[PDB]
Order: C-alpha cells, then structure tokens, then sequence
DNA sequence: ATCACAATCCCGGTGCCGAGGCCGCTCAATTGGTCGTAGACAGCTCTAGCACCGCTTAAACGCACGTACGGATTCCGTACGTGCGTTTAAGCGGTGCTAGAGCTGTCTACGACCAATTGAGCGGCCTCGGCA
DNA sequence: TGCCGAGGCCGCTCAATTGGTCGTAGACAGCTCTAGCACCGCTTAAACGCACGTACGGAATCCGTACGTGCGTTTAAGCGGTGCTAGAGCTGTCTACGACCAATTGAGCGGCCTCGGCACCGGGATTGTGAT
C-alpha cells in the first residue's frame, strides 16, 4: 500500500489531464453520433468536455471513498458508488 | 384583483377527468406549479435570445427551451402539443 | 375569436403574451406563435399531473384531488419526479420500509 | 465500442486523485457507466444549443452553456 | 401480562406516521423557536401565521429526508441503529 | 425553545422516515441541523421584510427564500 | 470583443504592484466576473419585480448583495458600496 | 470626467450600467448609483480574490498568476469556497 | 402447528365546513393602420476542421506470485424499547386592544433621448525576462 | 537554457460624457380597517420519569481470495507534415411582422349561497404477536 499512497500524493500534486485525448475525442464522437448525424466538433468544445469529465469523476470517488470510509473498510466497492450517486441524486 | 390559473386549471381537469374534484390547497398547489414552470420557460428563452445576439423570442426559443428543460418522452410530446397549435393557429 | 380558441387550448393566448413581454430584456420583442407555444406546453403538463393524480385519486375511492393524491402522483413517475423537485404542501412521503428492517 | 477507451489504468488514476487508496475490480465497469450518463447528458445539451444556433460545427461556448444547464459551470473557456 | 417484543411497535409507528400527512412537531414550541431565532436578526419583527406555518413544513420537509439518507447511510455499515454519523455522512455527502 | 422540539417529535419525524430503531445521541444533532437550517432560511426571509420596508414576515418573503435556497415550497402563493 | 482584462489588471496591480498575471488565469478571472454580473443583476431584477417596482437603485444592489454574499463578505461589500455611492454623490 | 474617477473605482461604471440596461427590469431603467454599487461590489470581490491568489503565488516562489493558484486561494477561505462553485480549468485539486 | 389477544381495517351514521355554481362589474383581450427595424436571404471568403501517412516510444496489457483484507462465526454486556402512573403544558374558545399594511392623491426628483465631441479600449507587432 | 509568452507602444474607432428637454416613477402624507398580539379559563392529551428485559452493536478469531506489484512484449497515441474543402462569419438588401395607438366589449375576479363529500365515532371482523 505503499505505491498507491506514493501516487495519491503525486496526482494530487500535478494538474494535468488522466484520460488519453484520442479514445475520449473518440469517445465523445461516438456519443454525439446518435443524436446528430453529420456533427463537427472543435478543439476547444472536446477540452471542455474532458476537463469537466474529469473534474466530475474524482469528485465522485472522493464521496465513494467516504461511503468506504464509513463502513470500516478501506476497498471501494460499487455499493459505495451507489450510495454516493444516490444520495446526491445523480441516480 | 389579483389573477390566478384556476379557470383554465379546472377546465383541463374537467377535460381529462369529468367526474373528479379539486381541493383549495390542491388548488393553489397547482397555480404554484403553473407558475414556477411558467417562469423556467420564460427564463430560458430570454438566455436564449440574448445567446445568439437576437431581440424576439419566438416560438422557435420556446421549442429550443422546452427541450432543454423538460425530460425526455416529455419532450417529444410537448413539442408535438406545441406545433400542432402553431400550425392550427397560422391555419 | 380569442387567440387560444384559435389554437384551440384552454390556456390563454394573450394573457400569457402579456406575461411574456413583461419578462423580456430591453428592447424586446415577443412573437405571437411564442404564447401559443407556451400555452400549449402548460396545457399538456397540466393535463399529465392532473390525469396521474386523478388516477392516484381513484385508486383510494375518493371524489376530490388533494395534496397528498398530487404528491403521490408526481413522486410516482419518473419524469414528473426528476421535472418538478417541490416540497407539496401536507402531501407527506410514500410509504417504503426497507427490507432489512423487518 | 470506444467507451472500452477509458483504459482501467486512466480509471485508476482518476480513483487515485481523489484519495481512493484500494479499488476493487468491479469498479472500472461502474465508472464507465457513470461516465457514459454523464457525456450522454451534457453533449446533448450542448448539440441542442448547436441546433439553435442553426450550425454544423460544436463550439466551446455550446459546451459552457450545457454544463452551465446542469449545475457544472466551468470557467476558462467561457 | 402482554409485552411485545422490542422492535413491533417501531415499525407500527413507522407504518402508522408514514400513512399519515399532519405535522409533527407541536405548533406552539416551533413557532416560539421561530420567534427566538428571528430575534437575533432584527428586533420587534410580526410574523404571519402563514409565514410560521411554511417555515414549519419546509422544516418538517427538511428533517425527514435527511432522516431518510441517514437510514440509507446506517444500513449501509450493516446496521439497523441510525446514528450521529450518519447523519454526518449524509450531511457532508449532500453537499450541505 | 429548541428544546422545546422534543424527544418523541424527533421520533416522529424519524418514524415518517423509516427509521425503526434510534441512538440516544440523534436529538440533539437534529436540534443542531433544524437551528442550522431555520437560521439560514429566516436570515433570507428577514433580508426580503426589510427591503420591503415592512415590519411583518409575509408567507411570500419566506417562499422566496426557501426558493432561493434551492427548497423550492408549493402551496403558500408561489 | 468587450472584456474586463485592463480593469482585472489594474486591480491587480493594485493589490500586487510587483506580479503579474497569464493568459489563462484571465480568462479565469473575466469568467468568474460575468459569473457574479450576472447573478447580481439577476437578483436585482428579481427583488424590482416582487416589490413591484421598475427602477433598480442602490438599494436592489444592496440587497442582491446581502442575499447572495456569504458573511463577512456581504458586510465589506456593503461597505465598500456605500463607501462608493457616498463619493459619488458627493 | 469619468464616472468611475467621481466614484473613485477601478471598473468602467458606464459600460456596467449599460450591461444593467441590456437586462433591465424587464423593460424598465436603471438607476443612476445601481451602476456605481455593482462596480465597487465588483471591484471588492476581484481584489479579494486576487490578494489571495497572490499570496499563494509568492508562497510558490513565483512571479505570476496561475488558475493553480487560484484555485490554491479559493479553496483555502472557507467563504471564497461557498461563494465559487465553479471547475477551473487546469487548477488540479487541493491535497488532502 | 395452536390459540388468546391487542391492534387495525371495514361498514354505517351524521352534521359540518368547503367546493362548485351564479351575478355584477371592471379591467384587459381583441381589432385595424402605420411604421419602421430586426431578421431572412443571397454572396464571398479564408478559417479551421478533417482525412491521409510515417515513427518514436511511453503507456497498456498479459502472467506470475504472495499477502493484506473482507466476510463468516461467536460471545456478551449494555443501550435501547415497551408499558405504566403522574403531570404539565399545548389547544380552543372568548375578549380586547392597537400597530401597521394597504390604497389614494400631489407632486417633485430622476432617468431616458438626441446631437456633438472626444477620449479610452481593442487589435497588431515585438521584444526580453519568467518558466519547464 | 533558451523559448514562448506577457507587457508595452501605436493605430484609429466606437461609445462615454455634456446639456437641455420632458415625461413619469415613487416619496410622502393621511386615513382605514385588517390582523397580529396579549390574556384567561378548562380540559383532555402528550410528555416525562421509571422499572425491567430482550435484541443488538461491537469485539475477537480464522481463513480463503483477490488485489497490488513486478517483468517483458505490444500497441497505438502523439507529434509532424500535406493537401483539401465545408462552412462559420461577415457584408449588404429588402421586407415581414411586432410595437404604438385608439376604441371597445367580453372573460374573469370578488362576493355569496347551498348542499354533499370527507371526518370522526362506534361496533363487529380480522390479523399478525407471542407464548405454548
């Protein structure tokens, strides 16, 4: 468990992105096919996504850990995700 | 004076359901909800408006707003209630 | 001759208009087919929640709409729960005991 | 099948950042899931804005103004 | 002598508050409360009945569905007992 | 006058929320969360009478509020 | 294209006469105060249409402030207002 | 003269009145000093927040602004916390 | 599996308060011209989005291995629940008093508009010091 | 160690400031009638203290598995180039419908009245509870 603090401490260090561009330019292509044939998207608009994305999943496993926390454990499980998107609404 | 929807409230519940009652606190349940929707859609059209640098909200906005707020299998038949009484009423 | 009897609702055309120019922004207009939309879009949910809350009505054999038969209704649908997220006045929660608890 | 992109070494990375010290193997299916609903709702809004506008391309603003409709308002490209 | 086992009356009264859509907290207390906390704000304020009367039910509103996420929270760590950190947990997951 | 909402109140509104069994400690958290909420509502509703000038809470000013704070109220005029 | 870069910078300059500040943090910042016009004026309208008033005056701003600042900032914001209309007046 | 110099202020009190105007009332007028409190209220805020973004800069040792650095300062005042919600773009997160 | 029993649902009566309908008036919905001004439409263009290809290599993936951790089991004492007797403070009806919200009439401070002038923001170009 | 960006000089151009006009929003004074507040007497109900006892939370133990770590191979992401073309953005025209205004008439808002549907009480029927 040595490592996994190790990288704890250094991804909240840094700023940068955590998912590769291409599979989610890909990703984001292939989610807005089924509402709009024939859509373009900019540089900008796919950037925004990702950030957002990303901002939204580590405040999710922020609340996830908690639930985790609670219950005298220190594995999340998709129980503690559950909980969490239950009582925030998200469900 | 003060205006209120209960006219055209009762009418809709004596269209769909011709033998059922509404209560005052019923009543004023639904002027709240009227009203509360009301001012969602008006909102939206106004940001809509001022978005593409225009001055006329139109029944386009109204549309745009109607499925930007209302869930979905909401918003296919709003919209389908919607342009059916613009086309009856430009008939 | 009325606005609304021309699209046919029940709602009114111009009143609605004469709400919809009083929320505009400065210098702005409001198209006639705008409160026909409208109109027509408070119509529909309108006749939703009063159909599913005269049904909840039926279900418990009584003649007059309540809060408590609104709350059921609306905290019974899908679409209608995650649209309208209002405290109903005296309509109470819907009962649920968990599992676990017994 | 793209949504299989966000490779489990990325859904680790995220879980890390936000303090998850132990993860179980069952947790790479939920997040995608979580994630898919969420894309899925936001570009919907903002290719409905696109619509409004009565154009072909996907800008940034589009997307600032969807997320701004869910609650996620994002500033730096606004 | 008849007593029942301890946990069939919890769950008449569970039954019984659930089926039911008056007010629980007794009228006079709360809208003393009201008075008090208003006190702080500004001094010799009237107060509407209806106004006390939404402050109660909003109140009312509040306080059962955090008591609702509280017993999410609680069966959660495999209890039946709600518990102050539980409702901590929910608190602080909502956000509030 | 907060401890005016007693021990059974509590148990009532626990009782709508399914709450079968209750620790000793839950009354006074809940006293602290209502003290908490009612002053974050009151203090809005107190902001809207002055600005009105008037020297009376109306049922409006406290919709507004509740609205305001995202606790949308129906059945008092708005 | 309107932007409040030059006024964001003298501000700065203000506070930090020896900083200065990217690109990116500027849009940050032109971001974050549409963000807070926007609320403001909104709120300001609000408070004209529920007192049925047309004219919105120190007085909505005032309260647009107070409602939506949280604590100790809606106090020095309030002081800072009036500190400003005082001035003006003058 | 200026508006802003007679206010004594730093924001452009004409260009935010005519901004109050495009939203108006809804139809009506803006008051002469609506334009001059919403500049100060404006002015205040974006000191404030700059202040603590600097102080944050100069305890990183560097000589310019980042939304690292912003983010630094929101988040570390419990009401700058409350009152921005918002995701900043390239801010990461704060340790914990 | 059996059986007495506190407790809850069901049916019937009543009489009480709230919904539903009807009148009168008044405020605003509707109509017909004028006019103008905000937007649909046709062109031009040059930006930027997209489709290829190579190539470097840092990230992902498959496999082996061991140990930290989650889950079932057991045990026990204490905190809860249930029921009873006393009490104490809410709820209801009546009485009275007075602050104050609400409407109206005058008028006077204030803000919108237009014509002119000019001055402060916005984009272009460049560079030398901050930063990865 | 540079390179890649921000701070400064410069070009005009659009909007901010003056000032007179002119209509009107709201400040203020005055009165009115509602409604909030206070007090008092009864009286039934809910709260509080207490005794007793079962269920439950929490700890201690044990064990199997499942998750992290390391290593070697593979891959596809990212950079770097290249042509190419839709289409976003801007300009100009001309015009189609929405605002202002005067006149008018019907639909809805208060007020009132009446009866019928919902609420409480009371007696049988039932139905899980808990000891046997």
């Amino acid at each position: 468990g040595t490592v996994a603090l190790r990288e704890i401490r250094r991804y909240q260090k840094s700023t940068e992105l955590l998912i590769r561009k291409l599979p989610f330019q890909r990703l984001v292509r292939e989610i807005a096919q089924d509402f709009k044939t024939d859509l373009r998207f900019q540089s900008s608009a796919v950037m925004a996504l990702q950030e957002a994305s990303e901002a939204y999943l580590v405040g999710l496993f922020e609340d996830t850990n908690l639930c985790a926390i609670h219950a005298k454990r220190v594995t999340i499980m998709p129980k503690d995700i559950q909980l969490a998107r239950r009582i925030r609404g998200e469900r | 004076r003060k205006e209120s929807y209960s006219i055209y409230v009762y009418k809709v519940l004596k269209q769909v359901h011709p033998d059922t009652g509404i209560s005052s606190k019923a009543m004023g349940i639904m002027n709240s909800f009227v009203n509360d929707i009301f001012e969602r859609i008006a909102g939206e059209a106004s940001r809509l408006a001022h978005y593409n640098k225009r001055s006329t909200i139109t029944s386009r906005e109204i549309q745009t707003a109607v499925r930007l707020l209302l869930p979905g299998e909401l918003a296919k038949h709003a919209v389908s209630e919607g342009t059916k009484a613009v086309t009856k009423y430009t008939s | 001759v009325s606005r609304s009897q021309r699209a046919g609702l029940q709602f009114p055309v111009g009143r609605i208009h004469r709400h919809l120019k009083s929320r505009t922004t400065s210098h702005g207009r409001v198209g006639a087919t705008a409160a026909v939309y409208s109109a027509a879009i408070l119509e529909y949910l309108t006749a939703e929640v009063l159909e599913l809350a005269g049904n909840a009505s039926k279900d418990l054999k009584v003649k007059r709409i309540t809060p408590r038969h609104l709350q059921l209704a609306i905290r019974g649908d899908e679409e209608l729960d995650s649209l309208i997220k209002a405290t109903i006045a005296g309509g109470g929660v819907i009962p649920h005991i968990h599992k676990s608890l017994i | 099948d793209n949504i299989q992109g966000i490779t489990k070494p990325a859904i680790r990375r995220l879980a890390r950042r936000g303090g998850v010290k132990r993860i179980s193997g069952l947790i790479y299916e939920e997040t995608r899931g979580v994630l898919k609903v969420f894309l899925e709702n936001v570009i919907r809004d903002a290719v409905t804005y696109t619509e409004h506008a009565k154009r072909k391309t996907v800008t940034a603003m589009d997307v600032v103004y969807a997320l701004k409709r869910q609650g996620r308002t994002l500033y730096g490209f606004g």
